[PDB]
RNA sequence: AAACACAAA
RNA sequence: AAACCAUAGUUAUGACGAUUGCUCUUUCCCGUGCUGGAUCGAGUAACCCAAUGGAGCUUACUAUUCUUGGUCCAUGGAUU
RNA sequence: AGUCUCCCACCAAUUCGUAUGCGGAAAACGUAAUGAGAUUUAAAAAAAUUGUUUAAAUCAACUCAUUAAGGAGGAUGCCC
């Protein structure tokens, strides 16, 4: 299974209105990723910290997976997730994660300063740590901090899709990726492609070749894209859907009804799962003996 | 409930003076002699006898009735805490009756202990208990409801 | 969690524990009786609420934890017997071989 | 970097 | 003004090549078997790194990201 | 690796003159036999270390409370 968790959405502020051309290009790139081959795609939405969060709940998510992606999935055959990246540099008093975290699925951060990095590593409840590979690194990253963070949770994310933008950004991207891999001890690394058009997408072999040329072994790339991507999807999904890892709202019967896999069945305006009666008290306990 | 409805059973006010009359009949029966006491009338006044008669040894007579003095200070409340449960679980129809007179401790002063277990087959017993079943009948099982144990 | 909604949850949980203490097996099996007794008491200790003494004294046993019940739903009697004083009034049970003595 | 402290965090 | 001293000694502990052995899988033979033998292939792990020396304790490691020994009133199948 | 402990001059003695279950120079050091215990407890919950960080059917693991070295006599159990 292959997971791409950083598909950008053509909108940065809530004052912006997305035209139909951008939605058509996104549909085209989703079809492109599906045709060659992919399993999980989670589109990204980026906002800054000093902005004014709207005091709404039903308007925080301009993604509407049921409206247009509901038009696309029945023909495509894959699932989409909504994620948000927080551009936090200065610890201002604007902090309303109690709404956007529960409204969205995955919550990431984009630190630029040292104090913001420290607070996002200690107190901020996030899922992935993304750095500005376009700009310069804030400081000399420490080892113990990143190790304690990946042991506590949040892992780092590397986006090879930004190196396809221009020429002058490739050197900075490689310099940042080298430092991240050297300081993170190659444990909590999740790879993603931040492409806005289907023309800047690649195959899994190109991805593993690029990362093995960067310095990370190919088997580790395969493992981090197979198990670690599924785990970072699962964590961010059940931290918002379910309670604090004690009670799950989804019951896996076979091999397809999974809290991250089953997305059309589980209700979202609420958290209930209305299923017909399939568990009685007169049926034989042993499944090998139980017959209908 | 378990006890919230158990101590205070009766809500009527016509009986007490005739209660005094049956107490006078009780002293009339207590006058004569030990044997003249128990020959015509089925009376028990011994806690061990109260338990052994309700144990299930003899099942002849259905209507059985207990008379106990309760809800007055400094009485063996812990010990009569289990007699209504015994009167309910007993297969005989056992009508526990409670003396609503705190001053009626002369019962405690006369026979033994303030309680009396009787078996209603005499026709005067019929006369006076067929009118009291019209009046009071309150006996339940805590295991059935258990809805009001003791909240707030 | 609303405290007004937590009071109802507390009452419901206490009622559920008290009902689990009863029906057939806690009367029959001493193990389930003692286990559910311990569970109910650990649940009532956390709520910082005292329990009435009129029931506290003569409710359960001290060796197993079955309710003291002598002979709508027919069940098993709890106690072997209950004698007079004989020197001091005692109560014996069925599950275990011990007795509890009280003095007048 | 390491190594040190009745520090500092 | 020195006491300057390590069968690593002060940000060093490099670079590839070759050999045996270890774990599984697709093969053939004697005797069933035998740290019995030979081809077609994959991998040699992770925590992590000295700065004066020794001992005790605790805490990180070994999932196609090498291994080994035993136990289990843990469950799963079969015989008595 | 770690914000843990201790040795790295002596003192027939204001110098832990400490024959105290065993080993040990010491050690917030290793282990052995029995009994008990769970914010209702001696103490874990509403100095260091550790992502989870002892138990709470039975086992396993942690904590605390007792058992001074050597020689001789009697009784019991095993090969005999
Ligand atoms: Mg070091
Ligand atoms: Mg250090
Ligand atoms: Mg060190
Ligand atoms: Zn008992």
């Amino acid at each position: 299974m292959l997971v791409d968790l950083n598909v950008p959405w053509p909108q940065n502020s809530y004052a912006d209105k997305v035209t139909s051309q951008a939605v058509n290009n996104l549909i085209k790139t989703l079809s492109t990723l599906h045709m060659l081959g992919y399993t999980h795609i989670a589109i990204n939405f980026t906002v800054n910290h000093s902005e004014k969060f709207p005091n709404d709940v039903k308007l925080l998510n301009p993604i509407d997976i049921k409206r247009r992606f509901g038009e696309l999935m029945d023909r495509t055959g894959l699932k989409l997730y909504s994620r948000i990246t927080l551009i936090i540099d200065d610890p201002s008093k604007g902090q309303s994660l109690s709404k956007i975290s529960q409204a969205f699925d995955i919550v990431a951060a984009l630190p630029i300063s040292e104090k913001g990095l420290t607070l996002s590593t200690t107190n901020l409840d996030i899922d992935l740590l993304t750095f500005q590979y376009g700009s310069r690194l804030p400081t000399f990253l420490k080892h113990k901090s990143i190790c304690s963070c990946v042991n506590r949770g949040v892992k780092l994310e590397i986006v090879y899709g930004y190196a396809l933008r221009d020429v002058q950004a490739r050197r900075q991207f490689v310099s940042n990726v080298r430092s991240v891999i050297r300081s993170s001890r190659s444990r909590g690394i999740v790879i993603g492609s931040g492409a806005m058009s289907p023309l800047e997408c690649r195959n899994i072999l190109g991805v593993t070749s690029l990362i093995k040329n960067l310095g990370l072994p190919s088997d580790r790339c395969s493992k981090a894209m197979g198990d670690l991507a599924s785990l970072v999807l699962l964590n961010g999904r059940l931290r918002n859907k379910s309670h604090k890892q004690t009670i799950v709202t989804g019951g896996g019967s076979g091999n397809g009804d999974d809290v991250v896999n089953d997305v059309q069945g589980i209700d979202d305006v609420q958290t209930i799962k209305v299923v017909k009666r399939s568990m009685d008290a007169e049926q034989l306990g042993h499944a090998s003996k139980r017959h209908k | 409930p378990f006890t919230n409805e158990a101590h205070m059973w009766p809500r009527v006010h016509d009986q007490p003076l005739i209660w005094q009359l049956l107490q006078s009949s009780i002293i009339n029966k207590l006058i004569h002699i030990q044997s003249k006491e128990n020959y015509p009338w089925e009376l028990y006044t011994d806690f061990n006898e109260i338990v052994q008669y309700l144990s299930g040894a003899h099942g002849n007579s259905d209507p059985v009735c207990l008379f106990v003095c309760n809800k007055d200070p400094d009485v063996p409340l812990v010990l009569l805490q289990q007699i209504p449960l015994l009167c309910y679980m007993a297969p005989m129809t056992v009508k526990l009756v409670q003396l609503p007179k705190s001053a009626m401790d002369t019962f405690k002063s006369v026979s033994k202990y303030g309680m009396l277990l009787l078996r209603c087959d005499d026709r005067v017993d019929k006369k006076f208990v067929s009118q009291i079943q019209k009046n009071v009948d309150l006996l339940q099982f805590p295991w059935l409801n258990a809805i009001k144990y003791r909240p707030t | 969690m609303n405290k007004d909604q937590a009071e109802k949850y507390q009452e419901r949980s206490l009622r559920q524990k008290y009902n689990l203490l009863h029906v057939l097996p806690t009367l029959n099996s001493r193990a389930l009786s003692g286990l559910y007794y311990k569970n109910f008491h650990n649940s009532v200790k956390r709520y910082q609420i005292m329990l009435p003494e009129q029931l506290k004294s003569g409710k359960f046993c001290s060796h197993c934890g079955c309710v003291y019940v002598p002979n709508g739903d027919s069940d098993e009697l709890g106690g072997e017997s209950m004698e007079g004083p004989k020197k001091c009034i005692q109560v014996n049970c069925l599950n275990c071989e011990k007795s509890k003595l009280f003095e007048w």
